[PDB]
RNA sequence: ACCUCGAUGUUGGAUCAGGACAUCCCGAUGGUGCAGCCGCUAUUAAAGGUUCGUUUGUUCAACGAUUAAAGUCCUACGUGAUCUGAGUUCAGACCGGAGUAAUCCAGGUCGGUUUCUAUCUACUUUAAUUCCUCCCUGUACGAAAGGACAAGAGAAAUAAGG
RNA sequence: CCUCCGCAUAAGCCUGCGUCAGCUGACAAUUAACAGCCCAAUAUCUACAAUCAACCAACAAGUCAUUAUUACCCUCACUGUCAACCCAACACAGGCAUGCUCAUAAGGAAAGGUUAAAAAAAGUAAAAGGAACUCGGCAAAUCUUACCCCGCCUGUUUACCAAAAACAUCACCUCUAGCAUCACCAGUAUUAGAGGCACCGCCUUCCUUAAAUAGGGAUGGCUCCACGAGGGUUCAGCUG
RNA sequence: GCUACCUAAGAACAGCUAAAAGAGCACACCCGUCUAUGUAGCAAAAUAGUGGGAAGAUUUAUAGGUAGAGGCGACAAACCUA
């Protein structure tokens, strides 16, 4: 019954965890900054 | 139920090296007079049977070529003739399957 | 308990067993020699003999025709059964099939058997031949036979 | 006097001949169809 | 309050029962307010047996019909890695009551997940009993009414083995 | 022999059974018409559903329209196109929208071989009996009566132990508010919000069984018409 | 991207009976009453049968919204990525 909570859809993916949305607010800018400091290859989803 | 204690290697050896578990020696192996390869007394020689199966496969390929299509089983007997052979008097009125090789010695 | 039970339990049930035997028997009628698991060949040998008997019963017999129609999935074999196999064995009364064991199948090591209809055109199988009458034991037994014949 | 059954492929088997015979069954239904409407319906219903 | 709170709910029921005898029946005796039949009481006997139904979780109990009898117990109130979960035990919700309320209740009710593939021990083919009927015999006994033993025969039932 | 399916689109994934030679490396491939990717302004237009739209029927009132001027010669670019595929840690018996096929023309294989021990699961058949089983007719088989308790009813709920008598519910009742440019509301006391309760309507020892701890009957409160995988009782039939 | 509720604009609902129904029987579809299996399972909630609804307060695809001393909730202390 459970387990398949992920129903993929690129529109939702980009509108929820995209670069534009992360930069939209100061908090998301800090998210991107933390990823860059850690050296993440994928800064935004 | 789960095991209550690890079974020691001594007990495990006693169990898995028991004669009831050891592979039994076969004493019905013999040499095929025809080809000299090994066979069992009650089983057909593997080598000779492979010969027969291959020759049968060739004959059956010839039969399929002659029939030319599914559901074409003849209503008459079949006779296999090799190079240098001619239908005999009783071979008359029987479909002839021609083979390009000479008559095998074991075939008769 | 299976005292007196003479039919093997094969396939997915009774109908599936009948269909498996039917396919094996159709192949046997078509090719005059078939390799199959030993148990299935043993089960199908009786049906092969019974088909030969039904073919002997005659082409015009309605019951024999119906039995052949059921048991030969490929209908081109029915003329073969009624006009080749049955005339071939018209002289014989039984033992139309020769069944022998074959080395175990390489795939699953199953007990394999080759079953053929006697008198087919295919190359003869390496049949097991009894010891020659000229062996030491056979010659001694020949001496026994001659002495007994002369004495009595 | 000997009524040998017709030498045709089986209708339900998994083979090329059986598939051809099933196609023939479909075409026979098309032939038996009376109205041109029914003929066209049978001929075009299955979309591929 | 001595072992177990570092996965064993519990009561009944099913299944299989092992055991004690302080014996319910069947066996053998003594006494009797034992004439006989019924009984009462005590000694000995544990080989065998000791029913099925209605209500109700219910063991128990009441009731119905029987039985020769429908025994008292122990076995982790035997047995749930063999089963059931009907009461009872968590989360839900009602009636009654307590509480300002949250909530609560030895009460009543409706519902409510019962896992385990067996490593070790152990084990896995070891001369029947009883009821009824007839005969003895409606004989003994008795005034009568009632009514016996023992022995024999016939029928069954259960249990074991086929 | 089976067909739950199947073929496409969508979504998703991203080369993931094409060829070659040793799962690995190389090589190849999806070709736009289908689809996506649009629109020059300024004002100005637009009451009359859909339901075969015609009768008829409404209510919950509903998906489709331009004009008036001013501008305006370059036309076919780009991207998707494969697959045995996605979400479930898996070649997972699960989840997965739509159009056709309504059982197929498409797609598939339940049996590795043997034997036919126990125990276990599923299924079929059963002498006589027919609930005596059991907490309970659970399950199975048949196609079956009548009555109680609760809740009016359709619906909702503890996703993963409770689907109910609990929540909601039309109806009824209580309280609050005299008002506009972001909800209420582009509304205005026949309205809106908060809450209770629950439609409507009305007032003020005996029977059952042989046996019965079971069942039935002698402002609020009554009232079971209908309905219920709710909880009890039950005739008859049914059946391992 | 689950789920609770909502917003925009879409889609589905065979057949029969009755006629305009939060009607009846019953497909697809949704749900999950009871039983059995399963219990490291096919499955971190499934399978088979049985069953409730199935033109509506229905089911559902797409995008958006409400965020934790919060949301949402026909209150089950339900759900808000097992
Ligand atoms: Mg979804
Ligand atoms: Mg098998
Ligand atoms: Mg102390
Ligand atoms: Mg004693
Ligand atoms: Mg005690
Ligand atoms: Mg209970
Ligand atoms: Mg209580
Ligand atoms: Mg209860
Ligand atoms: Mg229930
Ligand atoms: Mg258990
Ligand atoms: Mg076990
Ligand atoms: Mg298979
Ligand atoms: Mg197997
Ligand atoms: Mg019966
Ligand atoms: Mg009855
Ligand atoms: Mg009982
Ligand atoms: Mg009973
Ligand atoms: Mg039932
Ligand atoms: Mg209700
Ligand atoms: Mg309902
Ligand atoms: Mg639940
Ligand atoms: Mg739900
Ligand atoms: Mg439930
Ligand atoms: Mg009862
Ligand atoms: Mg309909
Ligand atoms: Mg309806
Ligand atoms: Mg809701
Ligand atoms: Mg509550
Ligand atoms: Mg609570
Ligand atoms: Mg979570
Ligand atoms: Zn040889």
């Amino acid at each position: 019954a459970r387990g398949n909570e992920y129903q993929p859809s690129n529109i939702k993916r980009k509108n929820k965890h995209g670069w534009v949305r992360r930069l939209s607010t100061p908090a998301g800018v800090q998210v991107i900054l933390r990823r860059m400091l850690k050296g993440r290859k994928s800064l935004s989803h | 139920a789960a095991p209550k204690n690890r079974r020691t290697i001594e007990v495990n050896r006693c169990r898995r090296r028991n004669p009831q578990k050891l592979i039994k020696v076969k004493n019905n192996i013999d040499v095929c007079p025809e080809c000299g390869h090994l066979k069992q007394k009650h089983v057909l020689c593997a080598y000779c049977y492979e010969k027969v199966c291959k020759e049968t496969a060739e004959i059956r390929r010839q039969i399929g070529k002659q029939e030319g299509g599914p559901f074409k089983a003849p209503t008459i007997e079949t006779v296999v003739l090799y190079t240098g052979e001619t239908p005999s008097e009783q071979d008359q009125g029987k479909r002839i399957i021609e083979r390009d090789r000479k008559r095998p010695s074991w075939f008769t | 308990i299976s005292h007196g039970r003479v039919f093997r339990r094969m396939g997915l049930g009774p109908e599936s067993r009948i269909h498996l035997l039917r396919n094996l028997l159709t192949g046997l009628v078509r090719h005059e020699r078939i390799e199959a698991p030993w148990a299935r060949v043993d089960e199908m040998r009786g049906y092969a003999e019974k088909l030969i008997d039904y073919g002997k019963l005659g082409d015009t017999n309605e019951r024999a025709m119906r039995m052949a129609d059921f048991w030969l999935t490929e209908k081109d074999l029915i003329p073969k059964l009624f006009q080749v196999l049955a005339p071939r064995y018209k002289d014989q009364t039984g033992g139309y099939t020769r069944m022998l064991q074959i080395p175990n199948r390489s795939l699953d090591r199953a007990k394999m058997a080759v079953i053929e209809y006697k008198g087919n055109c295919l190359p003869p199988l390496p049949l097991p031949r009894r010891d020659s009458h000229l062996t030491l034991l056979n010659q001694l037994l020949q001496g026994l036979r001659q002495d007994l014949r002369q004495s009595q | 006097v000997a009524r040998y059954p017709p030498i045709v492929a089986s209708m339900t088997a998994d083979s090329k001949a059986a598939r051809l015979r099933r196609i023939e069954r479909w075409q026979a239904t098309v032939h038996a169809a009376e109205s041109v409407d029914e003929k066209l319906r049978i001929l075009t219903k299955m979309q591929f």
